[PDB]
């Protein structure tokens, strides 16, 4: 009965994210690498920063 | 998603030899050190057998010495466990256990109370 | 009056061997010492024992060409007096200090096999580099004698020397006296000891198999040895002149026969330069990986 | 404008190199133990990790005992890789094939693969008693035992029946031969016979660590 | 029925499953190969900062990503100053096994945690000075493995008994407990807005939580092994996890499946550390190889190592400026790399 009241748990668990709302992966993806394109020049790591700017 | 989906099972007399295989998928079926592991009515979750990555270093429990063989067909991605000779000693649920991590030689935590590469059983009474 | 000498032993043999140990010992020396301060880096104390043994023999390898141009003129020193006695003083000295630094390898690595669970007061790096001052100093102090005194004998005969007088002086017998025992065997001694132990100690471990433990017992043999087999026949000579030079300061038949031994045996002497190295580094299979890397 | 704060950085940062100069000689002072499999021995060697300090032979030892933790140990075992050995402490009295798998796999653990293990087989008394009656279990579950027999290496100081030192020692080379096969000099598993009357594995410990900083230390300063 | 039970649950399953592909619209490598590769980033040990005795399990970064703790096994948590290679503070833990250490968003507070169950807040900004604790949480089963701050009065724990924990400091109670995991959890990263984190396993699944609400919403199974580190995407939309299987992948919330698997065939250890870049492109993974391997979140080529370490690298992290990466690993040392 512990194991089938695990089990009812897990069909709750289940029926619960069966009904969220899934956007497809190509625009999933699409916003991923517009953010990744806009912060790219913020980023020392990727463009190097001149070194009177850098603190290291 | 890890999935370990045994398969047979059925009352036998004394000397049986019936046996099956699971049903591995989600993973490669050749960098892991399966083994078997039975609970017994009433007792914790123990080991029988055991096979390496390719199957070479196949090794048993005293109590199924001699009596049933391990099989790791790498293609068909079953633990092809053979029992022979079956005796009413077991009358367990045989779940077929994975290794925790890839290209390794050692099975932590293959007989505790929760794991989660083990599997649902079938229960095999005799 | 004086001590007449000839030798083409000496002509031919120690400027060989001079130019051999020059042209082998230098990069295995230098090798050595990157290996040490690599230790250095990782925190061990054997690192800088080892640092300053290989800083030592590369003084002597240094200034080495000079002596092998002073011995190839048949003892001819035509460099001048001041950088006869800096050479000089460098030339010497160095033997001991080297024999010093193997002597404190010897005890730190007794301290350590033989008693792992004890002491590491004296097993620290600050301990290291104040051992290894306090020895510098004090074999600089003890075999700076020479420096008070005057250097380039001249010879009645075609002969210019840079630290050596054939007829000798008292204070430079004594002086050599001092070296063959306290510079030479006293450290040597400590060395045999200390490996002794280890040789014990590691026979009583468990964890060590068959293998291993004659591994250890060929290289504490070679490491107690090759000193013996590179310096004994030197520092023998030397006590054997010193001892008849105080039986008679006069005498002369000697040294006149021994020459081509006194000189011959300084040229092995020069061995160890490129012993320690290829012994203390390059034998270990981890620093032979360290080097190659 | 920044000399006060830059001189006051430094000053600090003085204060702390000296605190941690005092705190790396009282590390390497002293030397960590894991107890795996275990209440007799830190009972008689004086939360997650009970602590327990003792010393021997005025070298301080710090054991640690895991008892608030779950059965699953591939992740929290990483931990303990730099102790000086993880003290398992097997029943020895189907106990033994589990007992025998959790040595199997921190043998051939890949960050325990230099750590090393002390080996105790506490079970001694009910061990004789087993063996001396009953059903016999150590050759049902051990089928081995019938062909092997007492070995010549060992040395009964203990003069009871045979049988009980004969199945002693076959635990013992069970545990050995998993211990020497896929094993080299990083580690050795110096196995030990003990139980409740023994009041001595402080004694065993502290040699079996000798032992293992001796070799340490063979390594460490090219004397090999 | 029991039986019926687990029925239904596969029945969930292949519904669940059936959706996830239907959402599989494009791979993330039809929409990626058109852009122009990252190049070779190579970065060098720009400073090395030295004095913890033993492996370094946990680092973290300030707010400002100027000041810098680190956790290590010797029972220390050292605030290190990485303009100038200082350390501000050295604060000596009861428990010297600790997995995780945090910096709180505004300072004054320091909190770490590991196998003593129990996460130790350490108030920085004393009325008269020195460090001491301020609260000590105790209630969960198993070891700590990821701590981090929303903020004051409020820290959220990861533990190895399946269960993740809400806290407030200043009463000292859980607000909210997890539960749905089935491994120890062994990493947590928190959403920019602090309203959602996502928590991975040893379960070979991550999950994503509500830290009010404080249910499961999302789960995620793609991997094959244990889940050692988990890191939000700058944007918050994206998750990257490593696990022992030494594959990287993303996870994408809104599509609920792994967009990338980057590994190699050459690589056979397990990820330990893993974090994002300021503006994502970069994907730093820390593996048990002694390295540290740059990868490219958008494209799955490989473009960077970070040799240095000879002993296997656990921590990792980018500041919140992304100017500097440090990398803490097994051999005591935090090289910054920048």
């Amino acid at each position: 009965t512990a194991s089938i009241a695990q089990a009812r748990k897990l069909v709750e668990q289940l029926k619960m994210e069966a009904n969220i709302d899934r956007i497809k992966v190509s625009k999933a993806a699409a916003d991923l690498m517009a953010y990744c394109e806009a912060h790219a020049k913020e980023d020392p790591l990727l463009t190097p920063v001149p070194a009177s700017e850098n603190p290291f | 998603q890890v999935q370990l989906q045994e398969s047979g099972g059925g009352l036998v007399q004394p000397g049986g030899s019936l046996r099956l295989s699971c049903a591995a998928s989600g993973f490669t079926f050749s960098n892991y050190k399966m083994n078997w592991v039975r609970q017994a009515p009433g007792k914790g979750l123990e080991w029988v057998s055991d096979i390496s990555q390719s199957g070479a270093s196949i090794s048993y429990t005293g109590s199924v010495k001699g009596r049933f063989t391990i099989s790791r067909d790498n293609a068909k991605n079953t633990l092809y466990l053979q029992m022979n000779s079956l005796k009413p000693e077991d009358t367990a649920v045989y779940y077929c256990a994975r290794c925790p991590a890839p290209f390794t030689r050692d099975c932590f935590d293959v007989t505790s109370t929760t794991y989660a590469y083990r599997g649902q059983g079938t229960q095999v009474t005799v | 009056e004086g001590c007449h000498v000839d030798s083409r032993v000496d002509h031919l043999f120690p400027p060989s061997l001079y130019i051999f140990v020059i042209g082998v010992g230098l990069p295995t020396n230098c090798l050595a010492l990157w290996a040490a301060y690599r230790q250095v880096q990782q925190r061990n104390e054997l690192g800088v024992y080892l640092m300053n043994l290989s800083i030592a023999d590369l003084l002597y390898i240094c200034t080495l060409p000079l002596w092998v141009d002073y011995f190839l003129h048949h003892d001819n020193w035509i460099h001048g007096p001041g950088s006869c006695k800096l050479f000089g003083f460098i030339f010497y000295t160095n033997i001991y200090i080297s024999i010093a630094f193997l002597c404190c390898i010897s005890v730190d690595r007794y301290l350590a096999v033989a008693h792992p669970l004890r002491f590491a007061r004296l097993r620290r790096v600050k301990t290291a580099v104040a051992v290894s001052s306090v020895v510098w100093a004090t074999e600089l102090g003890a075999n700076s004698a020479p420096l008070f005194h005057d250097e380039l004998f001249r010879d009645r005969y075609n002969h210019t020397f840079c630290f050596e007088k054939f007829p000798m002086e008292g204070w430079v017998a004594w002086m050599n006296l001092y070296r063959v025992f306290v510079g030479f065997l006293f450290p040597w001694a400590l060395m045999l000891l200390s490996y002794r132990g280890i040789l014990r100690a590691v026979r009583g471990s468990v964890s060590t198999e068959r293998q291993e433990k004659a591994k250890i017992k060929r290289l504490a043999l070679s490491l107690i040895a090759i000193v013996l087999v590179c310096f004994a026949p030197y520092h023998v000579l030397l006590l054997s002149r010193s001892a008849i030079y105080l039986g008679r300061p006069w005498d002369c038949g000697f040294e006149e026969r021994v020459f081509s031994a006194y000189h011959s045996s300084l040229a092995f002497t020069s061995l160890n330069c490129v012993a320690d190295p290829i012994l203390y580094c390059l034998v270990n299979e981890g620093a032979r990986s360290d080097v190659a890397k | 404008d920044q000399r006060n704060e830059e001189k006051a950085q430094r000053e600090a940062n003085k204060k702390i190199e000296k605190q941690l100069q005092k705190d790396k000689q009282v590390y390497r002072a002293t030397h960590r133990l894991l107890l795996l499999g275990k209440n007799t021995i830190v009972k008689q060697m004086r939360s997650g990790i009970f602590e327990t300090k003792f010393q021997v032979d005025k070298v301080n030892f710090h054991m640690f005992d895991v008892g608030a933790q779950r059965d699953e140990r591939r992740k929290w075992i990483q931990c303990f890789n730099d102790v000086t050995a993880i003290i398992f402490v097997v029943a020895s009295s189907n106990r033994l094939q589990a007992a025998l798998k959790l040595f199997d796999s921190i043998w051939n653990n890949k960050w325990l693969r230099d750590t090393s293990v002390i080996l105790f087989l506490n079970k001694q008394d009910l061990l004789a008693e087993k063996v001396l009656a009953g059903k016999s279990k150590i050759e049902d579950y051990f089928p081995e035992f019938a062909r092997y027999t007492t070995p010549e290496d060992a040395t009964p100081e203990p003069g009871e029946d045979p049988r009980v030192t004969r199945a002693k020692y076959f635990i013992r080379d069970e545990f050995l031969r998993i211990s020497t096969a896929s094993g080299d000099g990083r580690h050795y598993c110096y196995p030990h016979f003990t139980c409740a009357v023994d009041t001595e594995n402080i004694r065993r410990v502290f040699n079996d660590c000798r032992d293992i900083i001796q070799r340490m230390h063979l390594r460490q300063y090219e004397l090999l | 029925e029991l039986d019926q039970l687990r029925q239904e649950a596969e029945q969930l399953k292949n519904q669940i499953r059936d959706a996830r592909k239907a959402c599989a619209d494009a791979t993330l490598s039809q929409i990626t190969n058109n852009i122009d590769p990252v190049g070779r980033i190579q970065m060098r040990t720009r400073r090395t900062l030295r004095g913890h005795l033993a492996k370094i399990y946990a680092m973290h970064w300030g707010t400002d990503s100027r000041l810098l703790v680190s956790a290590s096994q010797d029972g220390k948590l050292i605030i290190w100053d990485s303009y100038t290679t200082n350390k501000v503070h050295a604060i000596p833990l009861r428990s010297s096994w600790v997995m995780t250490c945090a910096y709180a968003p505004s300072g004054n507070y320091v909190a770490c945690g590991g196998l003593d169950n129990i996460c130790s807040i350490y108030n920085l900004k004393t009325r008269e000075g020195n460090v001491r604790v301020s609260r000590e949480l105790a209630g969960h089963t198993g070891y700590l493995s990821c701590c981090r701050f929303l903020d004051d009065n409020q820290i959220v724990t990861s533990s190895g008994d399946t269960t993740c924990a809400l806290w407030d400091i200043e009463t000292g109670q859980q607000t909210t407990t997890f539960t749905g995991h089935t491994g120890d959890v062994m990493s947590l990263s928190l959403a920019p807005d602090t309203r959602l984190f996502v928590s991975g396993a040893c379960d070979a699944s991550a999950k994503l939580w509500d830290v009010r609400e404080g249910m499961c919403r999302q789960t995620f199974t793609g991997h094959e092994s244990d889940i050692n580190a988990i890191c939000f995407f700058p944007n918050g939309n994206a998750f990257a996890t490593g696990s022992d299987d030494a594959t990287c992948r993303l996870f994408d919330l809104r599509a609920d499946q792994e967009l990338m698997t980057y590994s190699h065939d050459n690589i056979i250890c397990g990820i330990t550390s893993v974090s994002f870049s300021k503006s994502g492109r970069l994907l730093l993974a820390g593996y048990d190889d002694f390295n540290c391997n740059v990868w490219d979140a958008l494209k799955a080529d490989r473009a960077g190592v970070l040799a240095g370490h000879d002993n296997r690298v656990s921590c990792l992290g980018v500041t919140d400026d992304g100017m500097a990466v440090a990398t803490g690993s097994w051999d005591s040392f935090l090289k910054i790399w920048n």
